[PDB]
């Protein structure tokens, strides 16, 4: 039961600093090397920083030279990352990784990863926090939907009927509009004979703004 | 060949020529770990190879030289801590027959 | 650098082989279904497989080339796969290889959505064109307002390939101001696909049922 629990990311002012942490459990933390992996919007994987099993050797990607500091606590099983002088190129999702070896070889940090976390999102922006606007997409079989527009930052979750409706649902990847605000559409196809006699409610939750919106979708 | 300053030690003789293992290890933000092999030519040391670039190790290794069958052998073994000592040790052997070029053959202990 | 192909296509039941070159040391393979979602290790240390990874996943290395193998690939194996290794004393990843499962040609179910009255009283109109459960991924979606092609005021989003039926879904959103939206009448998105003998057009007239 190897678990990697990340936290510490979100909205960060440009030129500022952030700190991520990773609470690991289920293995002898002192025997293996740890590291962080990030992925920018629309880009691939990139190793950010790695540390040895004891901590006497650290490595960094060239894009974080002089700004990053990776540390670990073998007694606490926590490995952290610190990034200073933030640029927009650091906007990404960061994953805490566990190696299978101690870190005496370079291929241990990216070639012997046997465990991943669930990730945490870092957004370097000079903008504030905005909740989303929810507008219905009114309708053999029919398709109804629900538009979630103008929110920042990205993390948003959509369910249908509090999770009762799961089959046929399609929630599209969000797109960054010109206004610096993300927008997303969630649709679901249902029997046309169920319109008007079954209630369809759009459940949206935006954590960075403490916004929870329940919107019933009906046709005019 | 423009090698970085290093210390000269582990001198040995092969084919009536004086060789040397030059250990570059100054600590900074622009200095990597370079393990050189040099040969005395006239009145100057001529760097032949950077042996540590041909390995995947991340820390200073344990170095060993031994002449066998008219061949040079340089071993680069992972330095293991006394408390955190693994049951298996890894080395990286570098042989040569001429004294100019070397090959790799990673071994395990 | 670590070189691996951009994309790889395969029918179900086939043996897939994704290769990664550039390093003579230990290779890893990590699967990512959705962008930004947490990757999962399928192969690490050249050939080791975690206890929760299906037995059809296997790893191999020969010289300076690691090789991931999916014997009898399944539809749920659709994803991008990243290889990790050490490229000349540098911790690195590959560019990623997307596995697209091959499938019969399927036409999309097109739906068009007018802007809601709740949104219209805010000064912005958003029209949504929805393409449902189609294959292949290539499709042309154009916006026409009163038979006038719209250029540079729309965005589209595509879902990932379905893990069960290997189909895609696309959504195109056309944004106008309320003043411009209340000047025109018919709003249509026409779609072009390999499963559509002719470009299908879904339209509505503003202010009508």
């Amino acid at each position: 039961a190897v678990t990697l629990d990340e936290s510490g990311g979100g909205l960060q002012t440009p030129g500022g600093a952030l700190s991520l942490v990773c609470k690991a459990s289920g293995f002898d933390f002192s025997s293996y090397a740890m590291g962080w992996v990030r992925q920018a919007p629309g880009k691939g994987l990139e190793y950010v920083a790695g540390i040895r099993n004891d901590g006497s050797f650290t490595l960094y990607t060239p894009a974080v030279k002089g700004r990053a500091t990776i540390s670990r606590d073998n007694g606490q099983s926590t490995v952290r990352l610190q990034l200073n002088n933030l640029r927009a190129e650091d906007t990404a999702t960061y994953f805490c990784t566990k190696s299978a070896d101690d870190g005496g070889h370079y291929s241990d940090f990216s070639g012997e990863i046997d465990a991943w976390g669930h990730g945490t999102e870092v957004i370097v922006s000079s903008a504030s926090t905005k909740g989303p606007s929810v507008f219905p997409l009114a309708p053999g079989t029919a398709a109804l939907g629900c538009l979630v527009k103008d929110y920042f930052p990205e993390p948003v979750t959509v369910s249908w009927n509090s999770g009762a409706l799961t089959s046929g649902v399609h929630t599209f990847p969000a797109v960054l509009q010109s206004s610096g605000l993300y927008s997303l559409s969630s649709v679901v196809t249902v029997p046309s004979s169920s319109l008007g006699t079954q209630t369809y409610i759009c459940n949206v939750n935006h954590k960075p703004s403490n916004t929870k919106v329940d919107k019933k979708v009906e046709p005019k | 060949k423009n090698p970085v300053p290093c210390i000269r030690d582990m001198f040995f003789i092969y084919k009536n020529e004086l060789y040397n293992i030059c250990l570059n290890d100054l600590k900074g933000e622009e200095d990597e770990i370079h393990i050189y092999v040099q040969k005395k030519v006239k009145d100057s040391w001529i760097t032949l190879n950077d042996l540590f670039k041909e390995t995947d190790l991340t820390g200073r290794p344990h170095i060993f030289t031994y002449i066998q069958e008219d061949e040079i052998n340089i071993l680069l073994c992972e330095d293991e801590e006394f408390s955190n000592r693994k049951k298996d040790l890894t080395c990286h052997r570098f042989y040569s027959n001429d004294g100019k070029e070397f090959n790799n053959a990673e071994i395990t202990i | 650098a670590l070189t691996q192909p951009s994309s790889v296509s395969a029918n179900p039941g086939e043996t897939v082989k994704i290769t990664c070159s550039g390093s003579t040391y230990n290779y890893g393979w990590y699967q990512q279904k959705s962008p930004g979602s947490a990757p999962v290790t399928v192969i690490y240390y050249n050939d080791k497989r975690p206890s929760d990874i299906p037995s059809r996943f296997s790893g191999s290395k020969s010289g300076s080339t690691g090789t991931l193998t999916i014997t009898g690939v399944q539809a749920e194996d659709e994803a991008v796969y990243y290889c990790g290794n050490s490229d000349s004393r540098n911790v690195a990843f590959g560019a990623g290889t997307t596995l697209t499962v091959l499938r019969t040609v399927a036409a999309p179910s097109v739906f068009i959505f007018p802007p809601s009255d709740e949104q219209l009283k805010s000064g912005t109109a958003s029209v949504v064109c929805l393409l449902n459960n189609f294959y292949p991924r290539e499709a042309k979606v154009q916006w026409k307002v009163d038979n006038a092609l719209q250029s540079g005021n729309s965005q589209e989003s595509v879902t990932e390939q379905d893990s069960k039926d290997s189909t895609y879904s696309l959504s195109s959103t056309l944004t106008l101001s309320k003043a411009d939206y209340e000047k025109h009448k018919v709003y249509a998105c026409e779609v072009t696909h390999q499963g559509l003998s002719s470009p299908v057009t879904k339209s509505f007239n503003r202010g009508e049922c």
